[PDB]
This record gives C-alpha cells, structure tokens and sequence, in this order.
C-alpha cells in the first residue's frame, strides 16, 4: 500500500545483473521490460519529491547493446526506434527543472552526450553550456573516469593542445575496475599517450604497461622516433604497416595532427630554432618535399605563434627572434591567477570539513 | 526527368539547362499546400511508407534550394532550408537513406563554411558519420574537402594545389565554386605575410599570390592597410589600442586594482 | 500550503545567527590579548 | 627514462672511425 | 510549488556553518 | 535563410509553417529549445506578426524556451498572451510551476501599486491578462469555494 511500494525501489538494479554480459538476447526486450517499471507506479505514481531514489545506472544498459552490432542491434537494423529513445533519453530532461533534479540532473546529459561520439550532433553541446552551469553535489566512486573519458574527443574537432593536457587526467583516474579493466583501460592510454606526444614527452615506454598492454601502444612509440623527432619519411612507414592498428575507435583521425607535428616539430629538429639560419641550409633536412614550398612551411607557424621569423626572398636568410625580455609584465600574471586561488581552495574546505 | 502533377515534379522539366529563376520562387507555394496533409514530415506516425507526400517527394522538394542554389549562387535558399533537410535523411541513424546526392550537396557546403569563419563546424559534420573510411575516404566525394582543409592548415599548398586542378572531378563535380577555394590557398598567404617578409618584389608575387597585373596586389593592399612604396613595398602592420575583446587585457583602466584587490581584497577571504 | 509561513522559521534563524558570531571573532579576537595582558 | 636514453642508434662507433680517416687521406 | 521546496533546500545547506561558528565561539 | 525572412512565409495565409512540425515538437519544447538559440530573435517576430494568428501558441512557446534557462520572468509573462493553448488538466510540472510563479511574480506589483491605486490590474500597468491566467489553475481548485486554499495569495 505505502511502505510496500517504498520496498520494492532497490528491487529494479538486482535482477538485472544476470541479464547481462553471458545472456545477450533480446536485450531490447528488456528495454520493454524496463519499461514495466519506468511508465507504471514511477512517474504516473510518485510526485517527484525525491532526490536519491533515481540512479543514473537505470537506463544505462541500454546503448551498451547498440555497439554490438551482432545480436540486438535495436529491433531492427534501420535503428528507427531510437527516435522515440532519443526523446526518451531526454524525457528526463524535462522532468529536471528548477525545483527538481538536483542531483540527478547532473547526471542526465552526461550518458546523453557519451552517446554523441559517433551519432547525434555535437553541436547542441555548445547550446547546452546554457543548461550547463549546476552546482555540483558529490562524488562518489566511478564519476572521475565517467565524465571526460568519452568527451577527450572533443579536441579532435577544434584542433586545440594545451586542453587536452588537463581533460586527460580524467580518463586515467580510477580507470580500472573488475569489467573495465581490458575493455574502458585500453582505451584511456590510446588517447593519453598521443597527446604526450603533441606538446610533452612521455615518461617511460614501459611505464604504461601495468595498465594497457604495450602492443596497442607499440605504433605511438615508433611515432616517437617520427612524430616527436619530426621526420616525415620514417612516419609514412609507420602508417602503412600498422594501417591495420588504425582500424580502432578514432584511431585514424588522430593522425592528422600526427603529420601536422612533422611539420611543427620539424622546425624544432632544424635549426631554425637558432637565430641566423639560411634557406640553403634549410633545403637540406626540407628536401623530402621542394624548395620553393619552404617558405610556407615557416610562415604557417608564425601566426600561430610557434615560432616568428623573417625570410628573405633572395638568399633566404632566417632571422629568427629570440625573446630574453619575456616574464616580466602580464606574461607571468596569467599563471600568477593560479597561484592565488590555490590557497583558498584547500582551506575553505576545513570549514566544509 | 518528366512531371506528374504539383510543382516539386515540376521543377525537374527546367531542372536539364538553366531556368533555376522561376524555380526558387515556386518553392514557397508547394511547401505551404502539403502541410495540410499530416503524413509530410517523414515521422514515426508513418507505417512502412516510402510514397508520395512522405518521404520520396520531400527529398525532391529542396534539390532546387540545394542543386540550383550552388549553381546560381543564392545562400538565402539553402541555409534553414537545410537544416529542415538535414532531420529528413535521419533523426538519428538511417540505413534507407543512401542516395547519390547526399555525399554531394554536404561536400561542396562544408568548403562553404569560409563565410562564418569556423574550423569546429568544418570537422562537427564529419563526426556524425558511423563510418568514416568506408563513406569519406573511399569516396572522391567526401574526400575531397577533408584533403584540403587538413593540407591548407598545415601549411603545405603544393599538395592542395594539384588536388583542384590535376582532379578527376572537373569534368562534372567541379563547376561553380571557383574562386573561393582557389583563392582560399592563397588568402592565408598574406596573412603570414605580416610577421615574414618585410619587403617583397613584385617579381616574386606571379610565384606567390598569382597576381600578373599589380592592380589586384594594390587593391589587396588598400583594405589590408598596407604602405605602397616604389619598387619593392614595405609592410609594417602596426596595432592600435583596444585590441578586440576578453577584458583585462588594455581593455580596463589600471589593471592593477585587480591586481592590488588580489593583495587586499582577497586576503577578506583568508580571515573569515 | 499553510505551512509556507512556517517555512520561514528555521530558515531565518541560521540567517541571524551567521552574521552575528562572525563580527564576534574579529572582537573577541582583539579582546583576547586585553585580559590577556591584564593578568 | 625518456625516448633518448632507450634510443641508442649505436652509430657513435662507426662515425668516429670514419671522420679519423677522412682527415688524414687530405694530407 | 517551488516557494515550498526552495525554501527548505536552504536549511542543510547554511546548517553546518552555523555550528562551527557556534563552536569556535564557545572555544574563545 | 536567417530568423528574419522566415516572416515572408506568413506574408501568405499559412499559420502551420513553424506549427506543423510542432506535433513531437510543441510539448517538449522544453528539451529541444537548445536549437533555438539562433531563432531567438525570430521568437519576438511571431508574436508581433498580425498576418501570423497563432502568436498565442509563439507566446506558449516563449516560455517554454526560457523555462530551463532558469528565467522565471520570461517563463510566465510571455505565457499571459497566450490564453488557452494548453490543458491544464495534465498536471505535469509545467503547470505547477506557474502556479508557484504566478503568485510570486503577483505580489511584485501588489504591495507597491496598492498603496496609490486599489485595482492594479485594470490599466496598462500591468498586463491586464494575469486576470485570465489567475481564473485558470488558482480558480481551478477554487470551484468548492474554499478561502485556505486562497488564503496566502490575499495576504
């Protein structure tokens, strides 16, 4: 009548372990199953006044069946019926309002923008900063690696570097767990080691075995003696036979800035770095490509701020400047900011605490 | 391509040569007469139809607001237009939808995006594929801007340059967008040009921005704001106060009363 | 429904009793060393 | 340990030996 | 309605505040 | 095609042309509003619009955008035009929560207009159509004549 109803709330999550993993079919079906408890005695019943009733481990079983591509594969293969799961996914979306969903909601759009990776427009992601901004309750166990894990993909898009050195640490946090270990623990070192290699320098090759096996990272290690060292002809090498590599998840589109770095790095390799450098010299470690063509290779990175320089039309003589007199106004203020919010950050927590 | 009866089958009798003037304005009246029909919208509400005034025709509708809008240059009759077009391929995955056309109008489009200016919004479509080596790159079609965009940034424009000219797609895929991509590998030239050359001959600019006449270099110059000299010309480029926006930078006075309230105002927090 | 003018109670009470301690602490902060000393 | 110390190109002993000789054979 | 709920949702949130303010002032 | 010409469409009598995709749209127009954001200026074009005769449902939809984006002013004001577009029978939560907001947002012009005039609502100080919404869901459970009910909002 009242407490029997209240009972049977932790009853939906147990019995739906067996359901997964060994016994795969139908798991659509469930879905259907799961509608028994979704529609009936929760949302026509209760008035939503409660808070930690709802978990966000309810409707995440569902797209676990969609990449399997082998025996659910939705009810059929046209995928017709995630129009009404795309508005189910979001159905919880209005229910989230101002006196409502205060924890839950946080919860929400991360599993709907997890299914953004390769369906769905990522560019509602920009409209949905709006409804972005909630204060942040808790955080329990599993959150750390569940948020930026899928979302360090982003930076694919944007073409942007210094961001993905602190939206990395997200992936390789409490990354490895009883089921997560062989299939979410590959993936995390698979987009951490090719960032080491887009600005910083990897600490050991052997360091990152104790958690992805070294073999998937075997291709980015050869990519250290091309990418990191900027050289162009042991790079095409290196995709070509490990092509096969590349078949993974987002594992090809990552090379773009891998050859974009042959060019990048490669002016660090050269001596352009060096303040007087001539296009004669140039041509020599350049040579793989053309002479009149270098030109555009050093002028590109000069609006992007890698490195400024003045060529010459005749000889090509490299004027490189060498700035001495930065660190001294503004340029430290920016990580002066950092510094000073340091100290209260862990001190207003002993009065929380 | 004959006719039935409304105006979408109407538009493929002028659809062979040109006549795209009065096709865009008998848009407006088939687009209002078939809403009052409810099966327009390829919805759910549907059961397995793919006939007329649902699905089939709808596709057939904007080919004139996409087709003929590159062909006759009109942005006014693609843009909400296609994003209405893009929901009727599919809401979220669609295996029905292949066509021919489809990896046509989105490939000459995303090339398009040089109006607004945004790299993020060239890559954003390209992700919302479930196959990419299958669709973009086996495809001379979808291929063709991601080579581009990817060599143009890069740095590299002698690679870029022979994928427009030396192409297998000037025959039919390559008619009205000329301009803008060929000059697009050129545009960035002068960008890099500010902090580089500080003197350039016009010998070398045939070798560089492809100008023959020096009536299009000087032109280039006036709205750049550029010095023009005999001979060789100067360049300068030289800033301004108030450099755009992101305050605390030359923005707000005394930038330093952040600076002093971090030494005063912030200490308020440390005590209480 | 009636009940939103009782809502009032408990939350005006943690309201007046915040600022009330916190101006203390700079008083009796000052006044510690005055008796301090005293004796 | 970074990517130069488990490099080891071992081509330290045959470019020594090599420029030894090329400045002697230009007596 | 939200002027009944918002209202409470204030009370745990300034309560622990409140008593350590009390106990540092019973602890001058 | 931006958010202006799209009034070129309602120079010739259709009222469907934004509606008739508002069958899976008009009710969860709470979720989907992120689209837009770059139809924000086109929504004040529906309401201005004499040619347009559903300017009611624009103005529901005014505040169905602005609902989640945590503006509670523009989530009832731009409702008031409206009239009856909606059944409030459902009792979801877009209805209770007008009610809370439109007793709080009523109170604003109460006790400063109250003192000068004793009838607010009549003029053009305040739009004379929260009279209308007020007879909706406050009169709903008011129809047994109970005053504990209306107790707090005479107050």
């Amino acid at each position: 009548k009242t407490i029997e109803v209240t009972a049977e709330i932790n009853c939906f999550m147990h019995l739906l372990v067996q359901l997964f993993l060994w016994d795969s079919k139908e798991l659509e079906q469930l879905v259907e199953f799961n509608r028994k408890v979704v529609i009936p005695n929760l949302l026509c019943y209760y008035n939503l006044r409660s808070l930690n009733l709802i978990n966000a481990k309810l409707w995440f079983y569902i797209y676990l069946s969609h990449e399997t591509l082998a025996r659910s594969s939705e009810e059929i293969n046209s995928d017709n019926q995630n129009i009404i799961l795309r508005s189910t996914m979001m159905k919880f979306l209005k229910i989230a309002s101002l006196k409502h969903d205060n924890e839950t909601k946080a919860m929400l759009i991360n599993l709907i923008l997890r299914d953004f990776l390769n369906n769905g427009e990522v560019d509602s992601a920009s409209d949905f900063i709006s409804k972005l901004e909630y204060p942040h309750t808790d955080v329990s166990s599993s959150l750390e690696a569940r948020y930026f894990f899928y979302l360090s993909k982003i930076n694919a898009i944007q073409l942007d570097y210094s961001t993905a050195n602190e939206y990395i640490i997200a992936a390789i946090r409490k990354a490895p767990h009883n089921s997560k270990s062989l299939g979410f623990l590959q993936q995390s070192n698979k987009l951490h080691c090719c960032i080491q290699l887009l600005m910083g320098d990897i600490p050991e090759l052997s360091f990152f075995h104790q958690s992805n096996m070294q073999k998937s990272l075997l291709p980015y290690y050869h990519l250290t003696k091309a990418v990191k060292l900027g050289d162009l002809k042991k790079f095409t090498s290196t995709i070509t036979k490990y092509k096969q590599l590349l078949l993974k998840d987002d594992t090809y589109q990552l090379c773009v800035r891998l050859r974009s770095n042959v060019i990048k790095t490669g002016i660090r390799i050269i001596s352009l770095t060096y303040k007087k450098i001539s296009l004669r010299d140039i041509c020599l470690k350049l040579n793989l490509d053309s002479e009149q063509t270098v030109e555009y290779m050093v002028s590109r990175a000069i609006r992007d701020g890698v490195i400024e320089a003045k060529i010459n039309h005749e000889d090509g003589f490299i004027e490189t400047t060498e700035l001495l007199n930065i660190y001294d106004s503004e340029d430290p203020q920016q990580v002066f900011d950092e510094r000073i919010k340091f100290a209260n950050q862990l001190h207003d927590e002993y009065l929380v605490s | 391509m004959p006719s039935l009866a409304e105006l979408t089958k109407s538009l493929s009798i002028a659809f062979e040569n040109g006549d795209y003037a009065a096709c865009e304005k008998l848009l407006p009246p088939i687009k209002i007469e078939l809403i009052k029909n409810n099966l327009l919208i390829p919805d759910l509400s549907i059961q397995n139809d793919i006939y007329l005034n649902d699905l089939m025709i709808t596709k057939r509708i904007l080919e004139v607001g996409a087709l003929a809008s590159i062909q006759t240059f009109n942005f006014d009759s693609f843009e909400n237009y296609f994003n209405q077009l893009k929901p009727y391929y599919f809401s979220n995955n669609h295996k029905l939808s292949e066509s021919d056309k489809k990896s046509k109008l989105i490939s000459l489009y995303l090339l398009n995006l040089l109006s607004q200016n945004n790299t993020t919004k060239f890559h954003s479509e390209l992700q919302y594929l479930d196959k990419h080596i299958k669709n973009l790159e086996d495809d001379s079609l979808l291929s063709y801007p991601i080579k581009l965009d990817r060599w143009l940034m890069e740095g590299s424009y002698q690679k870029a340059w022979d994928l427009l000219q030396s192409g297998s797609q000037n025959i039919s895929e390559f008619d009205s967008f000329t301009d803008i991509l060929k000059s697009a590998i050129r545009d960035e030239i002068a960008k890099n040009t500010e902090l580089s050359y500080d003197f350039l001959p016009l010998s070398n600019i045939k070798a560089l921005l492809f100008f023959n006449n020096e009536k299009e270099t000087e032109k280039f110059a006036l709205e750049r704001n550029w010095p023009i000299v005999n001979s060789k010309v100067y360049f300068n480029n030289q800033s301004k106060e108030k450099a755009d926006y992101e305050d605390e930078m030359m923005h707000e006075e005394d930038q330093k009363t952040n600076i002093i309230e971090k030494a005063m105002d912030y200490a308020i927090s440390i005590e209480n | 429904y009636f009940k939103l003018k009782k809502l009032e109670k408990e939350y005006e009470l943690l309201t007046l009793q915040e600022d009330y301690i916190k101006d203390e602490q700079r008083h009796l902060k000052r006044e510690l060393k005055r008796a301090q000393e005293e004796v | 340990e970074n990517w130069d110390d488990v490099e080891v190109d071992d081509d330290f002993t045959n470019e020594l030996k090599a420029e030894l000789d090329r400045y002697k054979r230009e007596n | 309605e939200q002027k009944i709920q918002e209202t409470e949702l204030k009370i745990r949130s300034k309560t622990e505040n409140v008593r350590r303010l009390e106990a540092q002032r019973n602890a001058l | 095609t931006t958010a202006a010409p799209l009034l070129a469409l309602l120079r010739e009598n259709q009222d469907s042309v934004k509606t008739y995709a508002l069958e899976s749209i008009n009710n969860v127009v709470d979720q989907l509003w992120s689209e837009i954001s770059n139809e924000l200026p086109d929504i004040e074009a529906l309401y201005d619009d004499d040619t347009f005769s559903d300017r009611e449902m624009a103005a529901l939809i005014a505040s169905k955008v602005y609902y989640n984006l945590g503006e509670y002013e523009s989530a009832v004001k731009y409702a008031l035009a409206a009239k009856d577009r909606f059944d409030i029978d459902e009792k979801s939560q877009f209805v209770e929560t007008i009610v809370s907001k439109s007793i709080e947002m009523y109170v604003q012009e109460a006790s400063k207009q109250y003192t000068k005039d004793e009838q607010f609502y009549t003029k053009d100080i305040i739009d004379p159509k929260l009279t209308s919404i007020f007879e909706r869901m406050i009169e709903k459970c008011l129809k047994a004549s109970e005053l504990k009910l209306a107790l707090g909002i005479a107050l």
